[PDB]
Formats: structure tokens, C-alpha cells, sequence
């Protein structure tokens, strides 16, 4: 229902070897405090930089990514500002030994409710020699009963598109260490923040709070 | 790509320093791509064959940056002219080392300058700064008719602004002058006890003595000075405990070249590159054009963000300011200075031992010095004041009350015996009512003394402009109040929106609203009659009152002020007669004193309820000393049963 | 004694060459009725073209500009909005003669004036080299004395900082026919005029025509 206006939008390009003219005359005249942009790792690292080098990494400003960078997820770069802010789905530090042993745990849950509805799993066909994919008829059924699933507090889903929907995810952002720490859980479309108010930082820490915000307390 | 600068100089030895120095400041990059290099020059006493001098230079190299200097001749304001004016015909940007005018800070006229050390105007904030450490609030600004002093006073006035608390009576004296005792002298009388000074020495030396003379210079009070007025000769004639502030490493300025080059060296290299640098403006006659990349130089090298120079890290303003210079604070302690604080920007560091102010004593002093005989004005309104004639003994009855207690009474001057015709008749009546106990008690839990005297205009006072168009200035009582005729005013008055920008108001005592008046019946703003006004009935109020205001401010009953303007009686508790006359019918007022009318007399009667909230309190001027305590008291005397006890021994037996 | 409900204020910049991407979205964002500008010539030109691509133009909206720009009256510049005001003071009469003999003859009847009672005539200063006379004589209010003047029904009263008070002047505007023409004028006491109507002259427009009755 809100409005949400918007301001502008940018198309750029950031070929390893290009025309930083062009990128820093169309960066270096912008005006809003929140951003949002799409980008890869390899180049969000050369554009933060270039912004860096604008003057536009300050405590004022916001920036706000989507899961395609920040792959490393244990080792983050530098050039990167402190508060930045991405979404990431479940198993956001879950062993990689934890995560293989959950999707082992889900087929063979998948396999199990197939018994159930009729008695066994189905045989494979796999001759990488003739590989005729001859017809569907009854694998589709397997793939159907085993698109939804549900085991030990995790609670997955499947749509038509090999996505699965509605899980519980999590806001994460940086530290004043350069380190990935849980900020908000989303469970259910309710959202939740462990912040009250945006903690904002400057050089080091220090937080230059804003001098057009209180705190109001009040009594039922 | 050899680019070429230069730099004039004064003592033909800096000039030598300034050689090594370029040339040990172009080691810091020899990669062949850019190089650099230096012309120098001394001064001469002659304007324009000095002109004429840096055409020469201008002509002998495609220069790229000139900078200036002060030479130890005394004549301070023509020294750097010529060279801006000049070099501002091609854009060619210039450098002035060390110059504190503050002329030379508008872009306007100079258009081409950038200075490294700050003018006078922001050492004034600094003072802001000090001003908030200890608490001060009242200031009494002198100043002179410079240039300079305007920049200041505005400077000041906008950092005011800020926090805008207030300015109080800044005065100006023309420069040059002697016998400014009759502006001292004037403003001796203010509340204040605080005073600021930025003019020249020699008029520092004639206020320093013409004060001394005046006994201004002595215990409790302090008043603290720029920079140049504790320089010279001004010590000369200067008393122990005015503080001064200089900055920390100025009139050296050899070091102030070990910046000035490394900035523009953090320029050169940064603006070859750009798209089409290619030339600056080769010759100094028949060319008349400008340069074609002037502006963006000067804007490339306006925001350098620079590492570090010899004094510290050096940015620059909008302008061209020194964006975070150092400041020292000295005290004259016994004809001499010792550096007391340091001023960085943020505030100012008491790491010294102790300062002495111009009293001996060695707490911190206020100003505010606090009067204790009050100027007090009031009005004649029926419940609240009443005023009678003395009996030619010297007072008026003197005798018990129903309760056989005394009824406590003052002598109040005031009006001209007769409101709408008389030349004048100052005479003394005998003066007592509710508000007069109310100031009895507070007098007598504040230690006061009091002097009564009524308003001449016979009206509370609004917003007027006057055939002779002005600034509204405000009407009778209010006028009296901020003229300075009166100190403070105790009566039923009103607390609106557009009383409250120039008023400090105290809590609300008495909570009241407005009501009609009819002699019998009637309802309130609704019926016809008033959307319509009808020939038979008439609605009159009290001219000049705040319900003028309330009605001249309201969208859809504009019309009803075009029958309110028509016929209302400019006017006292006279007009009640009115509805004794059977005249006007409606008479709509406050309802304390309305309300009292129907008890106390007869046949008079008040309809429905308010359709109005407001409330009456004691008012003062703008943040004066005594707010709180004053509001305090009364707070306390409405927790005692004071106001209701008031309330019913004078409004209730009726 | 007026209202003056003003709207807004807002600052450009422009580089007119290359760095004006951001001022399209500003001037794109404003809605006012009323607009007055404050730029140089070449400025003005950019701007408005600038303007032209943004769409706040149309006739519903009236340009106000100081005598600052649109220097050059005897040549009307392209790529100009019809029907803006600019206003000059009296200056349709100037020419090179006319300002031939407005100069040496002011400054006679200036030198002439003080001697008229109790004065000699005057004498002039040193040179550029010597760098004479560091105080002000009393020939100094022989300058003074070239503030009150009159000649010729036009009012050349001045003022202490160099300049003219109490002026003539008139008010301009841009015709369909893409030359100065006259519009009004103040004659020391309040406007004239000569169209009492503005006249909108030139779809997705504003101002709409509106006929009623009582
Ligand atoms: C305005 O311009 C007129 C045009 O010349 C100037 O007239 C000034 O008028 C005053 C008025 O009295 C005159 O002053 C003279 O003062 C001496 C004092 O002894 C007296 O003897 C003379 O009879 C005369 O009153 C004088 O004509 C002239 N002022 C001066 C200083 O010469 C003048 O430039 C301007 N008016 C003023 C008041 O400055
Ligand atoms: C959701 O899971 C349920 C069981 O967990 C499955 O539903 C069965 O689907 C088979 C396939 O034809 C049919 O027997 C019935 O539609 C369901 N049977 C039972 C006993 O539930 C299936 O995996 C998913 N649901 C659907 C509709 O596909
Ligand atoms: C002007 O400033 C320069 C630099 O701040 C002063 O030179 C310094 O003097 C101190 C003390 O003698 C030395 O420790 C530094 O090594 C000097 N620096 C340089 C770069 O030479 C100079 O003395 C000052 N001159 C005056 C008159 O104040
Ligand atoms: C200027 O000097 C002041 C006082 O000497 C410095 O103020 C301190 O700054 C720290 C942050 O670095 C803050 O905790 C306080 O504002 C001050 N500390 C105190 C009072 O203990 C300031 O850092 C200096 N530098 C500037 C303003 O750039
Ligand atoms: C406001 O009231 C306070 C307290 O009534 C006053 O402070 C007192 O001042 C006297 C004399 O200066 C001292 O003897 C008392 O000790 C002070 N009280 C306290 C609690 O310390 C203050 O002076 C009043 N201010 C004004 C402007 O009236
Ligand atoms: C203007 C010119 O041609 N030469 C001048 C000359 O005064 C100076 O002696 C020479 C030294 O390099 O460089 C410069
Ligand atoms: C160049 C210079 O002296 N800068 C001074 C620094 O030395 C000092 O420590 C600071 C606060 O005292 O103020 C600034
Ligand atoms: C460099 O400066 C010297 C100083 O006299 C001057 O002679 C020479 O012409 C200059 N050369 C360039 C390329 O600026
Ligand atoms: C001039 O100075 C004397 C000093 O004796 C003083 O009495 C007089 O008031 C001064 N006049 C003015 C106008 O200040």
C-alpha cells in the first residue's frame, strides 16, 4: 500500500578493463540515502571501490544486496562497507556434512512415503550407452509424491519450478569486525529485527546518532 | 608536459626557502610524465607598477598558480589587492598565505582566491563554543562600522539563530573615533554583564579607557575580545581578566608554504588527466579571453582533501575557509598570557591550571545581575483589580474586611482620569484586588519590591499596522512591556500562539474560556442571527483584544469580523452599560469576570457553556532569570488550597 | 500587506557540457505556477533548453529574470520562450551619442554646482606612479557634491554606495515577433501598463477558458 516513490534508475558497465570516465561522471552525481543494486562479487568488489573512492561509504547511506554476491560467506573482501545488508535462506551455518546428511535424510523420507503409498521405490534407467528417454508415465508419479516433504523441525516445500517456497530465512549484515552476524528471522510473512533502530557506525564504532530521533516511553 | 607554477614573496629569503623547498617537493614523484617548477619575485611599494610587475610574470611563464604574501610593511589592507584583481581577469587562481580580511572571503569580487588561514568571522564561533561552557545566555555585542564588523555581527547573528535563544542591543561606533563614553553610557543600564569587542587597536586602547573611566572594568563583570584587540598597544590600557585567543602557529607562514605546495602538488597530478587540459593562458596583452578550464580547476583543487601539511590536516570550506584551524586562549594574567584552552573545532580544553577573572574571584561568575526593584503594569479589570480614589490624608480606607481581616492595598500611579478625552492627569489611586494579594505573596516569598503603574492606552494590545507601514509593532500594554517601560506583568491576561514567540509565560493559574453575555434566551455560535447578522440584534465585543485576533484569523467566519469591525465599543467594563442600555444584546468575553457580572448584579445572565479554552499567567520577557522559580511558586501555592481559599473569599460570598 | 505564499526554493548547478544529468530529475520534480530566475546568458540558454526537455513550459507557467541576463536587448537570441519579463531602466533611448552627451554634461553641471555658491573650479590628481595623497581634503566633498543632480526631466538622484536611487525604469517582455518590446513602465508612483491582459500566445495545455454568470 505505501507508495513508494522512486527516485532513479541506472544501468552501468564494469568490464574488468573499461571506461572508468563514464562509470564515475554517472556515480559521483546521485542523491538518496538507501540503495539497492545486482551485482556479482567480482563486481560488486571493483564498483564498492569505485564508490569508495566517491564518497558515498559513509554512515548515512545503505546499502542493500541480493544473494548473488557475497559467495564467500566466511572470508568477506575488503572494499566492503561495514552494515551492509543481504538475505540468505536456512542452513546459513550448517555443517557441509549437516547439509548433505538433511539431503540424503529428505530423499530417503521421500522414498519412505512412496513405500507407504504403494510399496517400493521404482528402478533406474541410466545406460549412458542408448539413454533413449523413452516415456514418463511412471516416474512423474515418483516426482510428484516426492514433491512435498517435511522432517525433523525442517519444514521444506516444493513448487513447479525447482525452488522450493516459503522457508524461514534470515537477515544477516556485517559487524564492526567484518563478520557475518544474525540480525532478523522471517518466519510465516511475520518479520521480526533484534535492532529497535538502525545502528549506525562511522569510522570505527563510535555511533554518530542521528539529531533528529528520540525515544518516547509511554505506559498502558 | 612540463607544468609551471609560481609564487611571489616578500623578504627575498623566503624566497630562497621557497626554492629549496619546491624543488625538494618535486621529489615526490619524477616518473618524466609531469614535472614542476618555480618563478619568484619580492614586492614594491607602488600598486600599480606592481601590477604592471605581475603582468610581467604572467606573460614570462603560462603560469598556473600565483601565491602572496605579507611583507613587514604595516600597510595591511593594500597589500594583496592588486594581484587578485589582476590575475582574476583569466581565472588564473591564487593563493594568499597569510591574510585575515574579510573582504577577500566573497567569491563575488575576488572570484579567484583560496586562503589557508581563516578570516575574522570564524573565531566569533569559537566564542559561541566558550559561551556554552559556562553557561551564559545574555550578550551585549560591540562592535564597529568595518566591513569586518558587519561579517562578524552577521556571523554571530546566524550562529544565534541556530539555537536561537536571542541578540540583546548590539551598537554600533563609527571607526576612528574619540569620546564613545556616550554609547557605554547608554548601554550601562541593561540587565546584562557580559560584553564582546572586535574593532581596531587603537579603538581597542580609547574603549579600554573610556570604560576605565566609566567604571566598567571592575569586579563580578567580564567581557572577552578577538584577536587584534590584545596586540599592538591595546595592552597599553588593557585590565587583568579579559580573555584573548590567537591561533597557534600563525604570521610565521614559511611552514604555510610547505602546505600550500604539497596541496597544489596533490592537485597537478590529479587534473592532467581529466579530458582536455592541454593549456593554460599564454600572454598578458591583446589575448582578452579567459581560460578555458579555470573553473574546473579551481573547483578540483577547492575540494583536495589533503593528508598532511606541517598544521595538521587542512581541508577547505565553500568559500575557501581554513575548515578546522587551531586556536590558542590566553589569559592576561598580570600584563601577561598563558594558554589556557585549545579550540580544535569541537570545544575547548581547560588542561591549564586556572583562569582568572576581571573580579579577583576565582569561581565562575554569572552575568544576569538581578534588579530588586521591579517596574510592574497593570489594568483595570472588575474581579481582579479594582482602583479607587484616596482620601486626601495621604491613602484610602483603611479598614476590616466580612472577615474583619485587613484587605491589603498598594498605591498605584497610572492613567489621565479620563480614557477617551483629556490632555493628561498622572495621579495616584489606591490599588487593591486579587492579582495585588497574588504579588503580595510572591514578593513576599521572593524578596521583591514592587512600584504599580497602570497602562496609558486603557487596552491590552494586539498587532497594528499603522498607516505609516512598518513591522507591527505592539499595541499599549504589550508595547510597554518590550520598550522596556515595564518589567514584568501581573493580570488577567491571556496566553496565545501569537503572544508566545516575544513572551515568556509562566504555568496557567486559573482556567478559563469565553462565553456571551445577554440581559433576559440566547445559544452559542450557531443560530442564524449570527451566520446572518439581522438589524435588530447586535453582537459587540472589546476592540483591541485577543477575541480580534481569534476572529480576524478564522477562514469561514471572516464575514462575522465584518459585523465585529462594524460596531464594537473600543472599551472597558464601561460597555457593560451597554447591555444596561439595552443596546447591544451579545456581549461575548472571558468567562471568569463575565460570569461574576451575572452574580454580582441582577437581571444579567450567561447562556450555555464555553465553546473556548485558554488560560490566564504572569508574563515576563524573553527568558528572563526568574521563570522557573516564579512558576514554581505558584505551582506550590495551587498545591496549598492558596487558589482555592483566593477563589472563595473573593468570588464565592456573591 | 500581502500574502506571498511562496513555494519553494531551489538550488542548480550545471556544466552545461557534460555534468547535467542530475539537474533533469530536479527540474523535472518542481510544480509552480510562478517561476523567477537568476543565471548568465549562455545559462539562460541551457537552461531553458534544458527546460524545453524537461516540459515545464507551457503557457500556464510565466518566466521572471533580472536585468543581469538578457544583456543583449538589440539582438533578440534564439532558442528563448516568448513572453517572459525582464525589467531595465531607461534605456531605449541610449545609444553611443546619447551616452556622449548624458556623461560629460552631468559631470560639468556637477563641477559647475559647487561653485555656484562659494566654490573653484577643480584641479586634477597626481599620477599612477607616486602614490599620492594618503589623506582626503576638502575636495573630497567636491565629490559629495556630485550626488544631487538633475537635467532633462530624468531623475539622476544617487545614492552613498555609487549607485542611482529613486529611478525610472520600465518593464519588458518577448512578443510573438521575437523583438523587445514595451510593456509598462514606473514612473516614480505605481505601474502602467499597456496590455491589460496577458494575452498566452503560443494541445495537452493548461489555463483553460472559463464563461459563467451570476
Ligand atoms: C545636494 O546637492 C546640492 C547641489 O549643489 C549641494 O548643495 C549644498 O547645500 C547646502 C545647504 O546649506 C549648502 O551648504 C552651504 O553651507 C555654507 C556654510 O557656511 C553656507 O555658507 C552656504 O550658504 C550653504 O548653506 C551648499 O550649497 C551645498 N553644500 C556644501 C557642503 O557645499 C550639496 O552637494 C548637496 N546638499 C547637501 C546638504 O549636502
Ligand atoms: C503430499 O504428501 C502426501 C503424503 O505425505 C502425498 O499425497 C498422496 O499422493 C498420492 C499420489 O497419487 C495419492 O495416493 C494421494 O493424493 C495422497 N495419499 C495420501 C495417503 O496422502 C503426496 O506426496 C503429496 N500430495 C499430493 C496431492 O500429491
Ligand atoms: C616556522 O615554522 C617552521 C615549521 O613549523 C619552524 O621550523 C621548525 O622549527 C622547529 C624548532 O626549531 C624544528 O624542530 C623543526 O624541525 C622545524 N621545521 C622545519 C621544517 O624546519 C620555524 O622555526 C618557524 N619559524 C618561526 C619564526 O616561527
Ligand atoms: C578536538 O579536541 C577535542 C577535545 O580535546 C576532542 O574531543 C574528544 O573526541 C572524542 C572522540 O575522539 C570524544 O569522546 C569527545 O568528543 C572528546 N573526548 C573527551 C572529551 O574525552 C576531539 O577528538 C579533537 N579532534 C577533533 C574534534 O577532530
Ligand atoms: C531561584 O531559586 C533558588 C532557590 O530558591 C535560588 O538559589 C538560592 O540562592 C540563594 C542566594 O543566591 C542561596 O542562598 C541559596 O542557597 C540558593 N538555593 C539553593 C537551593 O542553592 C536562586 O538564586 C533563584 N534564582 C532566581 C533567578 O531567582
Ligand atoms: C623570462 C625569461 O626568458 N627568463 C627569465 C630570467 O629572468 C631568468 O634569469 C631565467 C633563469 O632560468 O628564467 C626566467
Ligand atoms: C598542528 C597542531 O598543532 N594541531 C593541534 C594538535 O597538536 C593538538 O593535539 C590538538 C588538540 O590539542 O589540536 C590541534
Ligand atoms: C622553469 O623556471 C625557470 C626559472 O627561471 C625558467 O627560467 C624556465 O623558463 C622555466 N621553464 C618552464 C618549462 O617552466
Ligand atoms: C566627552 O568626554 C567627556 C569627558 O570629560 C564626557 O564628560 C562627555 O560626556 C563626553 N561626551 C560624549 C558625547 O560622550
Amino acid at each position: 500500500h505505501v507508495s513508494w516513490r522512486l527516485l532513479d534508475v541506472v544501468t552501468l558497465e564494469l568490464g574488468p578493463g573499461g571506461p572508468r570516465a563514464r562509470t564515475q561522471r554517472l556515480l559521483r552525481q546521485l542523491d538518496a540515502p538507501v540503495f539497492v543494486a545486482y551485482c556479482s562479487r567480482e563486481e560488486a568488489e571493483v564498483l564498492f571501490a569505485e564508490a569508495a573512492q566517491a564518497g558515498l561509504v559513509g554512515p548515512g547511506h545503505v546499502w542493500l544486496v541480493p544473494n548473488l554476491a557475497l559467495g564467500s560467506t566466511d572470508a568477506p573482501p575488503a572494499t566492503f562497507p561495514v552494515g551492509l545488508i543481504s538475505v540468505v535462506t536456512e542452513s546459513w551455518r550448517l555443517s557441509l556434512r549437516q547439509k548433505v546428511r538433511d539431503g540424503v535424510a529428505i530423499l530417503a523420507l521421500g522414498a519412505h512415503s512412496y513405500w507407504r503409498q504403494h510399496g517400493t521405490l521404482p528402478a533406474p534407467a541410466g545406460d549412458c550407452r542408448v539413454h533413449p528417454g523413452p516415456v514418463s508415465p511412471a516416474r512423474e508419479a515418483f516426482y510428484r509424491h516426492l514433491l512435498n516433504v517435511t522432517w525433523e523441525g525442517r519444514d521444506f516445500s516444493f513448487s513447479p519450478g525447482g525452488y522450493l517456497v516459503q522457508p524461514t530465512m534470515v537477515v544477516i549484515a556485517l559487524n564492526r569486525h567484518r563478520l557475518w552476524e544474525m540480525v532478523g528471522r522471517w518466519e510465516h510473512g511475520v518479520l521480526y529485527m533484534k535492532y529497535p533502530v538502525w545502528p549506525r557506525y562511522s569510522a570505527s564504532l563510535q555511533p554518530v546518532v542521528d539529531s533528529r530521533h528520540l525515544t518516547v516511553a509511554t505506559l498502558e | 608536459k612540463i607544468v609551471n607554477i609560481g609564487a611571489v614573496l616578500s623578504t627575498r629569503k623566503h624566497e630562497q626557502m621557497f626554492r629549496e623547498a619546491v624543488n625538494q617537493a618535486n621529489k615526490r614523484h619524477g616518473s618524466w610524465k609531469i614535472q614542476l617548477n618555480a618563478t619568484s619575485v619580492t614586492h614594491k611599494p607602488n600598486a600599480i607598477q606592481m601590477a604592471l610587475s605581475v603582468c610581467e610574470d604572467l606573460i614570462s611563464s603560462q603560469v598556473y598558480a600565483i601565491l602572496v604574501s605579507h611583507p613587514p610593511t604595516p600597510n595591511d589592507h593594500f597589500t594583496p589587492t592588486p594581484v587578485s584583481y589582476t590575475a582574476g581577469f583569466y581565472r588564473i587562481p591564487v593563493l594568499g598565505l597569510t591574510t585575515r580580511m574579510s573582504i577577500y572571503s566573497d567569491k563575488s569580487i575576488h572570484l579567484s582566491f583560496l586562503r589557508t588561514v581563516p578570516p575574522y568571522s570564524h573565531q566569533s564561533s569559537v566564542w559561541f563554543e566558550m559561551m556554552r561552557v559556562y553557561s551564559w545566555n545574555h550578550i551585549i555585542l560591540l562592535v564597529s562600522d568595518d566591513h569586518e564588523g558587519r561579517a562578524a555581527q552577521k556571523r554571530l547573528e546566524t550562529l544565534l539563530e541556530e539555537r536561537e535563544s536571542k541578540a540583546e542591543k548590539v551598537l554600533q561606533f563609527d571607526p576612528g573615533t574619540k569620546n564613545v563614553t556616550a554609547l557605554l553610557m547608554e548601554a550601562k543600564e541593561l540587565e546584562a554583564r557580559v560584553i564582546i569587542l572586535s574593532a581596531s587597536e587603537d579603538d581597542a586602547a580609547t574603549v579600554y579607557r573610556a570604560a576605565a573611566m566609566l567604571n566598567m572594568t571592575g569586579s563580578g563583570y567580564v567581557w572577552l575580545v578577538g584577536e587584534r584587540e590584545i596586540s599592538g598597544n591595546a595592552l597599553r590600557y588593557a585590565p587583568d581578566g579579559i580573555l584573548g585567543l590567537q591561533l597557534i602557529n600563525g604570521k610565521n607562514e614559511s611552514a604555510h608554504i610547505s602546505d600550500a605546495v604539497g596541496v597544489v602538488a596533490q592537485a597537478v597530478h590529479e587534473l592532467l588527466e581529466k579530458e582536455n587540459i592541454t593549456d593554460p593562458p599564454r600572454g598578458c596583452v591583446g589575448n582578452t579571453n579567459i581560460w578555458k578550464t579555470g573553473p574546473l580547476f579551481k573547483r578540483v583543487l577547492m575540494s583536495s582533501k589533503y593528508a598532511d601539511g606541517v598544521t595538521g590536516r587542512v581541508e577547505f570550506n565553500e568559500d575557501g575557509d581554513r575548515k578546522f584551524a587551531n586556536y590558542s586562549i590566553m589569559n592576561l594574567q598580570n600584563r601577561k598570557l598563558v594558554q589556557v584552552g585549545i579550540y580544535n573545532g569541537t570545544h575547548v580544553i581547560p588542561n591549564d591550571r586556572k583562569i582568572i577573572w576581571p573580579g579577583g574571584e576565582t569561581e565562575k561568575p554569572r552575568g544576569y545581575q538581578m534588579s530588586t526593584r521591579l517596574k510592574i503594569v497593570t489594568i483595570h479589570q472588575e474581579p481582579f483589580v479594582y482602583v479607587k480614589p484616596t482620601l486626601s490624608d495621604g491613602t484610602c480606607k483603611e479598614e476590616f474586611t466580612v472577615n474583619g481581616d485587613p484587605v491589603k492595598k498598594v498605591i498605584c500611579t497610572g492613567p489621565n482620569d479620563t480614557s477617551p478625552g483629556s490632555p493628561r492627569h498622572t495621579v495616584p489611586q489606591c490599588c487593591y484586588g486579587f492579582c495585588i494579594d497574588l504579588l503580595i505573596k510572591l514578593a513576599r516569598t521572593m524578596n521583591f519590591t514592587y512600584e504599580v503603574h497602570l497602562v496609558a492606552d486603557g487596552k491590552f494590545g494586539t498587532q497594528e499596522r499603522v498607516n505609516n507601514s512598518n513591522k507591527k509593532e505592539w499595541n499599549g500594554m504589550m508595547g510597554e512591556l518590550l520598550s522596556g517601560q515595564a518589567d514584568m506583568i501581573v493580570a488577567p491576561l491571556t496566553i496565545n500562539n501569537e503572544r508566545a514567540q516575544y513572551i515568556e509565560f509562566s504555568k496557567p493559574f486559573k482556567y478559563q474560556g469565553l462565553t456571551i453575555l445577554v440581559k433576559k434566551r440566547i445559544t452559542g455560535i450557531n443560530d442564524p442571527r449570527l451566520r446572518n447578522p439581522s438589524d435588530k440584534f447586535i453582537y459587540a465585543t472589546v476592540k483591541q483584544s485577543s477575541v480580534d485576533i481569534y476572529f480576524r484569523r478564522q477562514v469561514e467566519l471572516s464575514t462575522m469580523y465584518r459585523h465585529m469591525e462594524k460596531h464594537n465599543y473600543e472599551s472597558a467594563a464601561e460597555a457593560i452599560q451597554a447591555v444596561r442600555d439595552n443596546k447591544l444584546h451579545a456581549f461575548i468575553w472571558d468567562s471568569a469576570v463575565l460570569e461574576f457580572e451575572a452574580s454580582q448584579k441582577c437581571d444579567l445572565v450567561t447562556t450555555g457553556e464555553l465553546f473556548f479554552r485558554s488560560g490566564f499567567g504572569i508574563g515576563m520577557r524573553k527568558d528572563s532569570p526568574w521563570k522557573q522559580n516564579v512558576s514554581l511558586s505558584i505551582l506550590k501555592s495551587h498545591e496549598n488550597g492558596f487558589m482555592e481559599d483566593l477563589d472563595k473569599t473573593w468570588v464565592r460570598y456573591q
